[PDB]
């Protein structure tokens, strides 16, 4: 079979970057042809792998990660950086081993009043570690009151909305990214090229 | 209840140090996105720096790897260390809760600091002696010049405060040699100057400097 | 948990040489690629050297390549910059810092700087 | 890098006006924008967040509209303390965090007052150290938009001139305006007359105060 990785990039909608999807591949043959012979992404960088060479390799684990983030961010996504995305919503390790693939999403993420269903996590006490999710709604407490579910001052809801305009310049305009994730280990092979 | 009180600032040489710092009741700084501001003397705001709730620090450009953002929570003070001092750091430094798109809430006081790019010297006063050409009629005007002086302030009073009305201190300006400039001027009637002794009184903190100069007619 | 100290610097005059160092710890040193970066007052911060985390790779940029020499020595922790026909525009601060080294479907080697910072040293030419 | 721009820099208005002030963006950056308010010797205090929504405390007169690349600041009845200088932010910004706009100052409209102008010439003393200063002095006029043009033997001066101009006053509602051209003795005695045009809206035709050197 081949690897399902038009159910991923050719989808619909995409998550949330606090609430990124993980589709796992396993037992498939991946032809990542499809992905560095077009000229469709802005962003194609791959950490510790040639892109060139996928196709030749085989690997015992591979991860699909894919959110929506805003143009200015894309750049979060990488080892070794900071910010809301990296610290707070999805953190790459130093180590990676995978491939970031991002494009501009602003035909269909975009809505002329500004699509507001595209969330990320604006307060949180601590960095994220890597690959790590959290889809908590609890009420953050920015002073030394309890908020008891309650919003107001010192008491905010952790999560802020995104407000994509097709009238957006490119730094705030929607980016669709898909984070591949590789485990070369001494363990028999899950997804293999063609 | 809820309150940012700033310190640290003052005077300080090109390459010099200084540490700011900014205590908080109210909130905790260390769960909250905190923020430098800076306004330069006559000019808008401009972001300095920000820490955020998990550690990670951002800074401007033209202050990346000279200022320097801290905090301690034993404290409940948020510090702004300011190192390589240059012309362009001179401004008033605001310390402010960040909200994000909520906005910056909560402001401190904020604390001036002045770069000394020249020397502290005191004032020279010059009289602007009131003639025909600066006569209105039956009111006539004069003033002192007060040239060449760093830093600010600079008081002004006319007949140790005995002369108020028609005063008119301006503000001061930055002359391209660094130093300040500024002028006082005070509209008294034509009939007075034979009769009443018009002198401003020019004094300048930072360089012990007292000058009272008689203004003379003609 | 990174700790990053850059030494070495000072005042050298035109033609003159000075060597860098910076110390690092608080991670495998030889599993990380390491470079250079400086800042001269008023303008952003400019990568000079690439190297990586087995010293077999190292890049210039151009208006160092032929002046500055970048090494390591990871039974040390430490990194090592050669500068040598230094010039007035060689001022800044230099800084230190772990990269990232990323492949594209048509390009190369390609570095992105962690972004964690020392307090760097200050080089001056005059 | 998005450039954030406000028009007007200056404002009159009275007590009781519908005052609206833009804020421009240069990129589209829907409704991440921010309204501060600023008087003299304080630290701006919040309006409006996401350039519609009025922070709590605020009073209901300042409204927010606009989301893309012009905003507007709306107040439907000027009240006395709302002069002061407005600023706009964009939020959420890179590479800055946030960015402040150019600022707008909101005065007090009065009746058109034509400025009485004075002419000094510099003293002995200030000569005898070898530096000549002359000082135009523009008293209690309105609007503050008063032009000083400097004249040395009929000769437009610029960049050797400074002016400064007080806040309006208290009782009257008036601006006073200095303009300090200073020479060296040495080019102060290579001319003869020196003069001060002044333009003021005032003022039909402008006026001009001069004296020669030496008198
Ligand atoms: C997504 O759809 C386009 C158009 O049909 C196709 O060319 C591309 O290969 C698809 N992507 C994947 C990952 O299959």
């Amino acid at each position: 079979n081949l690897c399902p990785f038009g159910e991923v990039f050719n989808a619909t909608r995409f998550a949330s970057v606090y609430a990124w999807n993980r589709k796992r591949i396993s037992n498939c043959v991946a032809d990542y042809s499809v992905l560095y012979n077009s000229a469709s992404f802005s962003t194609f960088k791959c950490y510790g792998v040639s892109p060139t060479k996928l196709n030749d390799l085989c690997f015992t684990n591979v991860y699909a990660d894919s959110f929506v983030i805003r143009g200015d961010e894309v750049r979060q996504i990488a080892p070794g950086q900071t910010g809301k995305i990296a610290d707070y919503n999805y953190k790459l390790p130093d180590d990676f081993t995978g491939c970031v693939i991002a494009w501009n999403s602003n035909n269909l993420d975009s809505k002329v009043g500004g699509n507001y269903n595209y969330l990320y996590r604006l307060f949180r006490k601590s960095n994220l570690k890597p690959f790590e999710r959290d889809i908590s709604t609890e009420i953050y407490q920015a002073g030394s009151t309890p908020c008891n579910g309650v919003e107001g001052f010192n008491c905010y809801f952790p999560l802020q909305s995104y407000g994509f305009q097709p009238t957006n310049g490119v730094g705030y305009q929607p980016y669709r990214v898909v984070v591949l994730s590789f485990e070369l280990l001494h363990a028999p092979a899950t997804v293999c090229g063609p | 209840e809820v309150q940012l009180v700033e310190s640290g600032g003052g005077l300080i040489q090109p390459g010099g140090s200084l540490r700011l710092s900014c205590a908080a009741s109210g909130l905790t700084v260390s769960s909250n996105y905190m923020s430098w501001v800076r306004q330069a003397p006559g000019k808008g705001l401009e972001w300095v720096s920000v820490i955020y709730s998990g550690g990670s620090t951002f800074y401007a450009d033209s202050v990346k790897g000279r200022f320097t953002i801290s905090r301690d929570n034993s404290k409940n003070t948020l510090y702004l260390q300011m190192n390589s001092l240059r012309a362009e750091d001179t401004a008033v430094y605001y310390c402010a809760r960040d909200l994000d798109v909520y906005g910056l809430d909560v402001w401190g006081q904020g604390t001036t600091v002045t770069v000394s790019s020249a020397s502290t010297k005191g004032p020279s006063v010059f009289p602007l002696a009131p003639s025909s050409k600066s006569t209105s009629g039956g009111t006539a005007a004069l003033g002192c010049l007060v040239k060449d002086y760093f830093p600010e302030p600079v008081t002004v009073s006319w007949n140790s405060g005995a002369l108020t009305s028609g005063v008119h201190t301006f503000p001061a300006v930055l002359q391209s040699s660094g130093l300040y400039s500024l002028s006082s001027v005070v509209t008294v009637p034509s009939s007075s100057l034979g009769t009443q002794t018009y002198i401003c009184n020019v004094n300048h903190k930072p360089s012990n400097t007292k000058v009272d100069k008689r203004v003379e007619p003609k | 948990e990174v700790q990053l100290q850059e030494s070495g610097g000072g005042l050298v005059q035109p033609g003159g040489s000075l060597r860098l160092s910076c110390a690092a710890s608080g991670f495998t040193f030889s599993s990380y690629a390491m470079g250079w970066y400086r800042q001269a007052p008023g303008k952003e911060r400019e990568w000079v050297c690439a190297i990586s985390g087995s010293g077999g790779s190292t890049y210039y940029a151009d208006s160092v390549k032929g002046r500055f020499t970048c090494s390591r020595d990871n039974s040390k922790n430490t990194l090592y910059l050669q500068m040598n026909s230094l010039k007035p525009e060689d001022t800044a601060v230099y800084y230190c810092a772990r990269q990232a080294w990323y492949y594209s479907p048509y390009g190369g080697p390609e570095f992105e700087a962690f972004d964690y910072w020392g307090q760097g040293t200050q080089v001056t030419v005059s | 890098d998005i450039v954030m721009t406000q028009s007007p820099s200056f404002l009159s208005a009275s007590v009781g006006d519908r005052v609206t002030i833009t804020c421009r963006a240069s990129q589209g950056i829907s409704s991440y924008l921010a309204w501060y308010q600023q008087k003299p010797g304080k630290a701006p205090k919040l309006l409006i967040y996401a350039a519609s929504t009025l922070q709590s405390g605020v009073p209901s007169r300042f409204s927010g509209s606009g989301s893309g690349t012009e905003f507007t600041l709306t107040i439907s009845s000027l009240q006395p303390e709302d002069f002061a200088t407005y600023y706009c932010q964009q939020l959420n910004s890179y590479p800055p965090k946030f960015t402040f706009g150019p600022g707008t100052k909101v005065e007090i409209k009065r009746t058109v007052a034509a400025p009485s102008v004075f002419i000094f010439p510099p003293s002995d003393e200030q000569l005898k150290s070898g530096t000549a200063s002359v000082v135009c002095l523009l008293n209690n006029f309105y609007p503050r938009e008063a032009k000083v043009q400097w004249k040395v033997d009929n000769a437009l001066q610029s960049g050797n001139s400074q002016e400064s101009v007080t806040e309006q006053d208290s009782k009257d509602s008036t601006y006073s305006l200095s303009s300090t051209l200073t020479l060296s003795k040495a080019d102060y005695e290579k001319h003869k007359v020196y003069a001060c045009e002044v333009t003021h809206q005032g003022l039909s035709s402008p006026v001009t105060k001069s004296f020669n050197r030496g008198e």
